[PDB]
């Protein structure tokens, strides 16, 4: 009887904990609201089938679950493949969260109190027939009234149905059954014979002569030859007994039962292994289900496996069961003959072979009681059998059993070690194979052995953190009986990261049942893990009979050998297999791990050669990271840091990444790489620093964990202080420092970020300055054109729709800033002395009492200041209590949006006496700073820049009263220069000594000697003259010498003489490294020289045009390229429009080899758009010129072929950054009028 | 003499240096801006370009964190 609605629940009382090692559980129920959306669109339904079928509904159940399917075995629940969903047939519910302090007939039990055990009679399991038919019928003497015709008997089927409702009593009739009304039982009257447990579509004419073969009613009717057709069905092909209850009473006895050396408290464990019965003569795999297999049994049968995967134990069940009264298969048999014995084998052997059951009560047994009467019945008849091949020479097993069915026809089970199945598979039937050890047995297990201390609720939480790391980790319930020890610590392990754990545990477990010779295991060990080294070396996993001999086992195959590795049936004969791969991973850490053992010397010199073969640091942070743990785990004080060594060697110096991926297809066997290494590389692809910075970390952390091994005073301290020099990390390395004892650690920097909010501003539409560029118009041709283009919305939200994700990830996160002991462990030591403490900051979002009272103390122990900001303009002032303390930040402060006004008061009142500060954007006020500026300040360079805002002059008519250690300046000329700004400017620099000078566009104007002819011994020069003088420019700008860089652009005025005079004193005075050449004013004829003589400069990178191409230019490149000097070079660029031809390109193209210095070069604004033949020579570009990050083209619009013709040829000289083919075009139509021709 | 590291906690930091890459990110107007916007274009193009792929992967990071959060409530 069906119902409706009632929404279910789940338990919110305990899951409070749950919220400790996940983020909020407040957010749960959210999940389950799913569930009511979902149930009610999933048919309520009604009675299905008894529970015996159900398990087949699990076979594609997701194996990692916490429940076992026999645990929804026992509830009869319905496996829907709608979500994970499970289905009470008697009571309609049905579940998706699962709990592990409850069992499943708790939540059925509970929360539909009426139909299941309440015994409303729905189902029946174990079926046979038998115990409805053989020992039943017999009382069924007249079990009714007189019936010798099928319709008053039919009659008596009123009462049957309510369990079916489904199979006609027609039909059952039509076969001639009686309802005796005990149960669903129908009866043939004439045999005598019953039946029940009636599924739906069983045609008794189908079922009779199979239960009943000499029914006369039956065989009065129906004739024969049918038999044999109707015979082919499903079930298997079907004191003298005395001597059995012994038998019986033998496995009644406590035997089996505390087989796990920690102890019996289950004495009986439930929780079973997966079968597979795999095909011989084709491929398929038929998975199965226990109850299944029992009846499956026929004759001969296979049971393959590894070792310690369940082999005995599952045989062990039977018996068990077979005494006591259980599922249908047992109770067909009255023999049972259980020998796991390889040990009779040799033997002549004997009946007293079973005698080891015995435990004598013997003697009148003997052939004569035996083999006639083992072929008196055929089918009583069963063995279980541990051995193999049948070499053993034994008239019993070998010269008659496994030889000769046909006269005998007896079932076996065969326990196999897997490396014994390919001598004897071909006597031997279809499969009985293990596919693996489901995961959630483990969880079942893990159950008991337990108080469920919340040491299994703490695995789980890894087995989600980690997937292949995890899911795979158990395939032998051996490990698990490994962990099964679990008093490890005190227990399996409260401790994190369990993979070792077990792992750890596993090796020292063999240890132990093996150690009586332990020298031949640990040789073992150690010859076989040299197939474990090939693990660093690549995945290749086959291990043909060759490789081997590097290890040298062989078929030397001592029993041990099994418990690392195995066989595989065949295609072809010659094959090989292996355990699997993690713990093939951790077996090379021990075996690596034997070397690197100081007292082995000769040999050491192989890991040496290995640890050699990591020589990315990506390789460290991804590939092997994880393996990395396995070597630090087994903990041999001597080698660790010879190791480190290696490790923080790997670094070098301002070599970024060596390698960004010398990644094999060994990743497979963790996913995360894939994910992290992008990320990585993305991560570097915006920021060189911070990319070496985070990387830095991770060694760091890799670094010092295996120094707490045991000993970091020795060999670790050296290795350290190297690596931490110069560098620049994150505060969470403190806390991350166990290592935080040693000494107030110095040669280094640190950084610090605080962001918590979206963007808000209008900073990006200046697109909006592009509009007035037709861009509706432009696009024309390329079928594909579409291909190469976005539009800022189409952008717009592909950004937003993920940040949603983080948005999810942000809320259920009742968390906010650093410092845990992260500042404490940083400050439980009193005199801390940090040099520079890097901060960038957003938005307010994070101003709040104690977080920042938090960040209060960090900045106590932190003897430099330093400061970036963007979205928060008011941040300063929420500050000033955390720098009441006056703390003298100095350094520099970054701003991009407001400076909040009477905020810097604040830095007015603060006066540590700042080294500088940078100030590009917004607008700005005295009295916000520049009031009384100097007074207190004067030291290092400042930046004021705003855009279009004056009384840029009106900045310091305050400033000649000071005398500057500042030496070094940037401003502009915020209007067409105004003598003010000179009158401002021109006293300073004479005064000052004149370093690194930066105006964004100087107007010319009159008198820049007033500026320049003080100009002496800079680097920085950013001068952009919109209206130029070119008396400076000409004469005193290149007077100078020595420079690297030059920032200069805004229209070249056409004095060619001039150009010259730039062109001539440009090649004479050639000091430079870099430059930005100014805009041309036609200045393509001479600007050869601005190449010819280029040659001359001792340093090069950054080659910037934003014109002259068109002519020789780009020989003249390729001539200065070819020919040597532009060697070094980091750098190309053309801006152009007019000088952008086609034709020349792949002239520039044509020889532009011998350069692998470079790293970018971009050909960009085509409000036209540039496809041509030339991308054909694109094939030579980046191959022969080697080292490239990346390149920028826009112009390109290239056929996908053609872009097939980018991608592939791409990747060949590297795994990394490549040019970007699309910009974010303004959002715009995208027309094909061309297209209109064709 | 105890291993600690935690990857619940190694997505953090994944996490944090994303938006610090958001920052790293520079651009600047001009009065002109038309004649800086040709190079700017470029400069915003590639950054951004630059930037989908950053916050990209940082989903890409994050998109592990969702489930197994979720999941346990399943457990
Ligand atoms: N369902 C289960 N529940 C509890 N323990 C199990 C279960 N299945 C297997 N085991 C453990 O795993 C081990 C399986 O090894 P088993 O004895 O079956 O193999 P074998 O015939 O001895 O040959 P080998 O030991 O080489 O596998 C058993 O010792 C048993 O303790």
């Amino acid at each position: 009887d069906r119902i409706s609605e009632i929404d279910y629940e789940f338990l919110p009382e305990l899951s409070a904990l749950l919220g400790v090692d996940a983020f909020q559980v407040a957010k749960s129920q959210e999940e389950e609201e799913h569930k009511e959306r979902m149930k009610m669109k999933k048919g309520f339904n009604s009675q299905m089938r008894s529970e015996a079928k159900r398990l087949k509904t699990f076979e594609t159940y997701d194996t990692f679950r916490s429940w076992t399917p026999q645990e929804m075995a026992a509830a009869g629940f319905y496996h829907t493949g709608v979500r994970l969903g499970v289905q009470c047939f008697c009571c309609s519910l049905i579940l998706f969260g699962n709990s592990l302090r409850k069992l499943p007939i708790e939540r059925h039990k509970k929360l539909r109190p009426e139909c299941e055990f309440l015994q409303g009679k729905d189902v029946g399991n174990i079926g046979k027939y038998d115990i409805r038919v053989k020992r039943p019928e017999k009382m069924l003497r007249g079990g009714k009234a007189r019936y010798h015709e099928e319709e008053a008997r039919l009659e008596s089927f009123e009462d049957w149905p309510f369990y079916a409702h489904g199979t006609s009593p027609r039909v059952l009739s039509a076969a001639g059954f009686v309802f005796t009304g005990k149960r669903d039982t129908v009866q043939c009257f004439s045999c005598g014979g019953s039946l029940g447990n009636w599924e739906e579509g069983d045609d008794p004419w189908k079922e009779h002569a199979k239960w009943f073969p000499k029914c006369e009613f039956l065989q009065s009717k129906k004739s024969s030859e049918e038999i044999a057709q109707y015979i082919q069905s499903y079930e298997g092909f079907v004191s003298e007994q005395l001597r059995d209850n012994y038998t019986k009473a033998t496995f009644r006895h406590m035997n089996l039962p505390e087989v796990c050396s920690s102890l019996g408290t289950d004495h009986l464990l439930s929780c079973d292994v997966s079968i597979i019965s795999k095909h011989i003569s084709q491929p398929v795999q038929e998975a199965l289900t226990i109850p299944e297999v029992f009846s499956n049994l026929n004759s001969v049968m296979c049971v393959e496996g590894e070792t310690g995967s369940g082999k005995t134990t599952f045989l062990k069940r039977i018996a068990f069961l077979w005494a006591s009264g259980c599922c249908p298969l047992l109770y067909r048999f009255q023999l049972v003959f259980y020998l796991s014995l390889s040990s009779i084998t040799p033997d002549q052997g004997l009946a007293n072979i079973i005698c080891a059951q015995l435990l004598g009560a013997g003697g009148c047994i003997s052939e004569v009681c035996l083999s006639s009467s083992i072929q008196q019945l055929q089918h009583q008849v069963l063995f279980l059998l541990d051995d193999y091949s049948g070499l053993a020479s034994l008239p019993q097993a070998l010269h008659t059993l496994i030889t000769k069915n046909y006269l005998s026809r007896t079932c076996l089970l065969i326990a196999v070690h897997t490396n014994r199945v390919r001598d004897i598979r071909l006597y031997l039937g279809t499969s009985l194979e293990i596919q693996e050890f489901p995961f959630y047995n483990t969880v079942s297990v893990l159950r008991k052995f337990f108080s469920h201390d919340i040491i299994c609720v703490e695995k789980l939480i890894i087995y989600f953190i980690d997937n292949k790391d995890l899911q795979g980790v158990y395939k032998t319930p051996l490990f698990v009986a490994a962990v099964c020890t679990d008093w490890i610590q005190n227990a399996s392990a409260q401790d994190k990261f369990q993979d070792v754990t077990l792992f750890q545990s596993y090796m020292q477990y063999l240890s132990l049942k093996y150690k009586a010779t332990a020298e031949p295991l640990q040789a073992t060990v150690s010859s076989c893990g040299q197939l474990a080294l090939t693990g660093l070396f690549s995945s290749c996993f086959e291990f043909n009979s060759d490789d081997l001999a590097e290890a040298g086992v062989d078929e030397d195959e001592k029993l041990t050998t099994l418990l690392m590795s195995k066989f595989t049936a065949q295609r072809l004969r010659p094959v090989y297999r292996f355990l699997g791969p993690l713990f093939q991973e951790f077996l090379a850490a021990v075996r690596l791990t034997e070397l690197l053992s100081s007292d082995r010397q000769e040999d050491q010199d192989l890991g040496l050669y290995y640890l050699r073969q990591i020589d990315s640091p990506l390789k460290a942070i991804n590939s092997f990271n994880i393996f990395l743990y396995y070597v630090s785990s087994h903990s041999s004080s001597k080698a660790a840091p010879t190791v480190v060594s290696h490790l923080l060697q790997l670094v070098d110096e301002k070599e970024s990444l060596e390698n960004m991926s010398e990644n094999e297809d060994y990743m497979k066997l963790h996913p995360q790489t894939f994910l992290w290494f992008q990320f990585v590389r993305g991560l570097w692809l915006v920021s060189p620093e911070s990319s070496s910075s985070f990387v830095s970390e991770h060694l760091l952390r890799l670094a010092l964990i295996f120094a707490y091994e045991s000993n970091t005073v020795a060999e670790c301290s050296p290795f350290i202080l190297q690596f931490l020099r110069g560098k620049t990390l994150a505060l969470r390395v403190l806390n991350l420092q166990y290592f935080r004892d040693h000494p107030e650690s110095l040669l280094l920097l640190r950084s610090l970020k605080v962001s918590i909010n979206g963007n808000k501003m209008s900073s990006y539409v200046d697109y909006s300055f592009k509009t007035y560029f037709e861009n509706l118009q432009p696009p024309a041709i390329d079928e594909e054109y579409t291909s190469a283009f976005e539009h800022i919305s189409e952008w717009r939200r592909n950004f937003a729709q993920d940040e949603e994700i983080i948005k999810n990830y942000e809320n259920i996160r009742p968390r906010a800033l650093p410092d845990i002991s992260e500042g404490y462990w940083k400050l439980s030591p009193k005199p801390c002395k940090i040099p520079k403490l890097e901060v960038q900051v957003n938005n307010t979002d994070a101003a709040d009492q104690a977080l920042l009272q938090v960040l209060m103390e960090v900045f106590s122990a932190s003897q430099s200041i330093e400061f970036r900001l963007f979205n928060s303009s008011g941040f300063l002032e929420s500050i000033c209590p955390a720098l009441e303390l006056s703390k003298a930040s100095v350094t520099k402060c970054s701003m991009s949006r407001l400076e909040l006004s009477r905020a810097e008061q604040e830095l007015l009142l603060t006066l540590p006496a700042l080294q500088s500060l940078e100030v590009s954007e917004t607008n700005q006020l005295p009295e916000q700073l520049f009031h009384n500026l100097h007074k207190f300040l004067g030291l290092k360079e400042l930046c004021v820049r705003l855009d279009g805002k004056p009384n840029v002059l009106s900045v310091l008519p305050r400033e000649f009263p000071n005398l500057l250690h500042m030496e070094k300046l940037s401003i502009q000329t915020s209007t067409e220069s105004d003598l003010s700004k000179l009158v401002k400017f021109i006293q300073n620099f004479p005064n000052l000594h004149v370093f690194h000078l930066k105006c964004d566009f100087l107007s010319n104007c009159e008198s820049l000697m007033a500026v320049l002819a003080s100009c002496k011994k800079l680097r920085e020069i950013e001068f952009s003259g919109r209206c130029f003088e070119a008396m400076t420019f000409v004469n005193i700008l290149p007077n100078f010498v020595s420079l690297k860089i030059l920032n200069l652009k805004d229209q070249q005025f056409p004095d060619k003489e001039t150009s010259e005079k730039f062109a001539q004193a440009l090649g004479s005075l050639r000091n430079l490294e870099e430059l930005l050449v100014p805009t041309g004013d036609g200045i393509h004829q001479v600007a050869k020289l601005i190449v010819r003589q280029c040659l001359q400069l001792p340093c090069l990178r950054v080659l910037t045009f934003h014109d002259i191409l068109d002519d020789d230019s780009v020989i003249e490149i390729a001539r200065a390229a070819t020919s040597g000097g532009f060697q070094k070079l980091e750098n190309l660029d053309i801006s152009m429009n007019h000088k952008i031809t086609e034709e020349g390109y792949r002239n520039f193209f044509q020889a532009l080899d011998n350069l692998p210095n470079l790293q970018e070069l971009n050909i960009c604004r085509n409000i036209p758009g540039r496809i041509q033949v030339q991308a054909t020579t694109v094939k030579a570009l980046g191959q022969c010129v080697s080292r490239l990050p990346s390149l920028i083209r826009l112009h390109m619009l290239s056929w996908l072929l053609d872009e097939e013709d980018m991608k592939v040829i791409n990747d060949v000289k590297e795994r990394h950054p490549q040019s970007k083919r699309l910009i974010i075009f303004w959002k715009l139509i995208v027309p094909f009028s061309p297209v209109i021709l064709e | 003499a105890a291993a600690r590291l935690s990857s619940g906690l190694r997505i953090n930091s994944a996490k944090d240096d994303a938006a610090g890459q958001a920052i790293a990110n520079s651009g600047s107007g001009s009065g002109s801006r038309i004649e800086d916007s040709d190079y700017a274009t470029e400069v915003s193009n590639m950054s951004r370009a630059q930037i989908l792929q950053q916050a990209g992967t940082s989903v890409l990071a994050q998109a592990n964190q969702v489930p197994q959060n979720v999941l346990s409530l399943l457990r």
